[PDB]
């Protein structure tokens, strides 16, 4: 549904 | 099919793109030239002729496709990839496009294989829980272009029978405004700038404008954007469209029956009042339109922004048989003169 | 010693010297006597700014008691060659050669501080040797004096005859008199 | 079933100017598929795989060798690019996508995708920067992939299941161009020079071919470039393209059956019109190609731009049986001659 | 002090001195007196540019009152040996040796500023010792004078007899006269 993709 | 006649009809509905019309007439004619009597040549692997349109916003891409469908005898489709979800998800699937093509051809396989395909907003599928409208759409479309027979249930399925309609014979027109495609081309063409006396120094913008920048594009430049090289390999043809011309803006408001001037004219004719637009006001509008960098679509802003006071005050006003718009009106310093 | 400053940018923090920070904003400093080394450094700065932007005005602050003539003429020809308008400002003092580069700026973009002072005189020289050699060096310095007066009249607008009489000996010009003399355009008293 | 001599001729038909590269890929692919037919029924078990690593200039036909091979071999092929690749979990990409791409050819492969081939482009872009998600880190992830493993892959995207597919059997061909590698090997093997007086200057930029130096390339030189020796150990086979030649470009348009010159010739055969391409016109295309530093890839732009006027007017024109092209026409100062 | 500049590149930001930035664009500066150290530094710059690109023109800006002859001849032989065309420009002044390196540039790529000045004279020397040693050093400097006049005629196109008469004493040449004399090709008044 919702993708929480984050990279430091 | 005549390249000289197809260009004459498109000239009626489209203006400002002379080079692009020549490209479409050649590619379109080469597409049908192969289907009717082609693939009977001494040399094998005749390259499939395709089209890849590229232009800014309001460049008339939709109009060119539409004008072709009306002129052309076979059917035409307008299938964007904004909602094309792969693997049969809730949004949509690529198979429906094949289905919609048959509806236009009335389940005629012999007539549907000779059809044309056009897609808008192809930049949105550029590769970046899961991704549904990303690079996945390229994979499904890739099979459609390279060539493959698919299975479509006739009438949606009452048996499990499908129609094995070919796809290598159908033409495809991938076109959409590519945002940011100018900085990438700028790096290659600029090749730095000299600092000494003899070396020439570039100004703020001499060759960095959208016009004369896409013609020198290459396939490797699109790879950095996000597209797949195999997808671009199947479309060796490219069509570069100029942003706009000052003279074309004056013609778009006078020759087309759907011009904005004629629209507002009928809006006031029902009220029992006449309207007029002098030539000095038309050319002034074109200078302000190009500054907005939006195209013909952003032309209504300049018109209604000027006729706001003219339309708001109008109903209360009486004995105003005709209204004249002077060049000063576009500037906004002087109000339009009223005729009693 | 030169103080170091930090220019806050989106990419990150960068450390710059006070002179290099102003160079980024198209500002060059002319300090001390005009010589071959100091003059050749300013020329490289002007060319660097030309490539970065040929449509932005350059500002040249001059505080110098003058110096060699040949070193100064290299700067004058550069300002006229490049397209950008080289704005000139006089801070503290502007001697014979400093005044020639001051008036050589773009018309309408020349300023002088309220308490600045300009001084103009004739070229200085000398030679020791045979009489035949003295005549050669004398004819050369005479051409420069005539050439320097011709260009001074071109930018100041005065006549060549007036410049010859005023440059026979040292002549100091206050900031108000320079405007009336055509050397500058206005005075930057306060920031409005 | 095929042999190295038979495949050499087929490769020669579509590729030229690369003789050593043909023998390398022929024996490599020949012995690779021999291992699949025999499997491990012989005394020897767990027959090791031999990978291939190509190094050559840009546009030197590296991709064509892999594409033409897939047509004759008939096995599935994919063209992956390593520029987007990122180090295990970053915004750009993950290595998992590559595995599905190969299956995407047929979308259903259990004992059929193991025998497929994969190509990689721009391998030098991931060189270990020594000043990381772009550098060395990426190489570490590919080690286990090339050595052979199994990755879960949803077939067709959908079951509540995933299919396991081996990758030891799957051969990999890492293609790429290593610019500046001549300086590293020159100081090591031939001579330390280029900057001194007695030292040889780089006068032979185009007079002589750098290729000959690349033939003496070794894995030790690749370590200084930035690659990991462990990564190069998995790819013992090495292929080195020498250069592209002006006369070769003339042969590229005449010797290959799929040459662009022959496609237009076949296009007009059904139309009942003859086509011609003189030798004086092809040499000019070679100069324009090298001028843009693109190779054979930037060839269609020169041809299609020149024949746009002729093709557009050919249907309109009548009683024309032959077309002649001259060198002046390529420059754009002349119009091609027409014979009735 | 030398100002620092930032060269925006795709890889990242880098800090360079004003002299090093121009070196990246095949530009070398010849400032001050010509000596063994300053001359040996410019030679290394030319070779570095040759390796980077042997087909791009090099630009040499000269602002110098001259100096040692042997130091200058090392530069002249280098310009002729390398394949690239060494373009020369005169800024401020060009003395005896500065003029020889100016005219030694590639034909058709020699320029002089509108207010630049060139000066040419004969070699200078001297010796103290026995009469036998004075005769040796006198014959050597005479060969150099003859050799320097022969090469001057080759690039300027004039006759050897004319160079001998014109180089007997100091001779100043304005920018227009240098073009008429074959020393240069044109003048870079404005940027077109
Ligand atoms: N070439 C053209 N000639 C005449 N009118 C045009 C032309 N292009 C655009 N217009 C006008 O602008 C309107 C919108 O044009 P569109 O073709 O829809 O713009 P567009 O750039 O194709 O939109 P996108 O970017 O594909 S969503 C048309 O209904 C016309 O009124
Ligand atoms: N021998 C050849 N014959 C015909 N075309 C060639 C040949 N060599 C290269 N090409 C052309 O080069 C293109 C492929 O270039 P490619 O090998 O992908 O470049 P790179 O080596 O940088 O990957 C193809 O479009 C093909 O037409």
């Amino acid at each position: 549904x919702x993708x929480x993709r984050x990279x430091x | 099919p005549t390249p000289h006649e197809i260009r004459n009809h498109l000239d009626d509905y489209v203006i400002g793109q002379e080079q692009a019309k020549k490209v479409l007439a050649v590619a379109v004619y080469n597409h049908y030239k192969r289907l009717r009597n082609g693939d009977t040549s001494n040399g094998v692997e005749l390259g499939k002729s395709n089209i890849l349109l590229i232009g800014p916003t309001g460049s008339g891409k939709t109009l060119l496709a539409e004008t072709l469908a009306r002129l052309l005898d076979v059917p035409f489709t307008m299938a964007d990839a904004t909602t094309l979800t792969e693997a049969g998800y809730v949004g949509e699937d690529v198979e429906n496009i094949i289905q919609k093509l048959l509806q236009k051809s009335d389940y005629d396989v012999q007539k549907a294989q000779r059809g044309i395909v056009y897609i808008d907003q192809i930049d949105k599928i550029s590769r970046k829980t899961r991704d549904v409208s990303g690079e996945g759409v390229q994979q499904a479309l890739l099979k459609l272009i390279e060539g493959t027979v698919a299975a479509v249930p006739p009438q949606g399925g009452r048996q499990q029978e499908f129609l094995q309609v070919d796809t290598s014979k159908i033409l495809f027109i991938c076109g959409g405004a590519f945002a940011g495609l100018d900085k990438v081309i700028s790096h290659r063409v600029e090749t730095g700038s000299g600092i000494g006396f003899g070396a020439t120094v570039k100004a703020k913008s001499d060759k960095a404008s959208e016009g004369e920048l896409l013609a020198q594009v290459e396939p490797e430049d699109l790879i950095k954007f996000g597209l797949i090289p195999e997808f671009i390999g199947r479309l060796p043809v490219v069509a570069t469209l100029n942003e706009l011309s000052e003279e074309a803006l004056i013609q778009i408001l006078k020759e087309p029956k759907n011009a904005l001037t004629k629209q507002y004219q009928a809006l006031f004719n029902l009220e029992g009042v006449d309207l007029e637009f002098r030539d000095e006001a038309l050319d002034a509008i074109a200078k302000k339109a190009m500054a907005r960098k939006t195209g013909a679509r952003g032309l209504r802003s300049i018109v209604e922004a000027a006729l706001l006071d003219t339309m708001y005050d109008l109903p209360s006003m009486e004995d105003v048989e005709k209204v004249v718009i002077d060049e000063s009106v576009i500037d906004g310093q002087s109000e339009p003169l009223l005729i009693y | 010693l030169v103080p170091m400053v930090i220019e806050q940018t989106s990419r990150g923090e960068r450390s710059f010297d006070i002179y290099s920070r102003l160079l980024k904003e198209r500002v060059i400093f002319l300090t001390g006597q005009v010589e071959d080394h100091m003059a050749n450094l300013i020329v490289a700065q002007m060319l660097f700014l030309e490539a970065e932007n040929p449509e932005k005005d350059i500002y040249l602050y001059i505080n110098s008691p003058g110096g060699v003539i040949t070193a100064g003429m290299s700067i004058y020809d550069t300002m006229q060659f490049i397209k950008p308008d080289v704005s000139t400002i006089c801070m503290g003092q502007a001697a014979s050669m400093g005044a020639f580069l001051l008036t050589a700026g773009a018309k309408g973009k020349r300023f002088c501080l309220p308490n600045s002072r300009v001084m103009i005189h004739q070229p200085l020289g000398g030679y020791q040797g045979q009489a035949t050699d003295i005549e050669i060096h004398a004819r050369e310095i005479l051409k420069v004096k005539g050439r320097m007066n011709e260009l001074m009249a071109l930018h100041t607008g005065q006549s060549l005859e007036q410049i010859e009489r005023d440059t026979e000996r040292d002549r100091f010009l206050s900031a108000p008199e320079a405007v009336e003399y055509g050397l500058v355009d206005s005075i930057l008293t306060h920031r409005n």
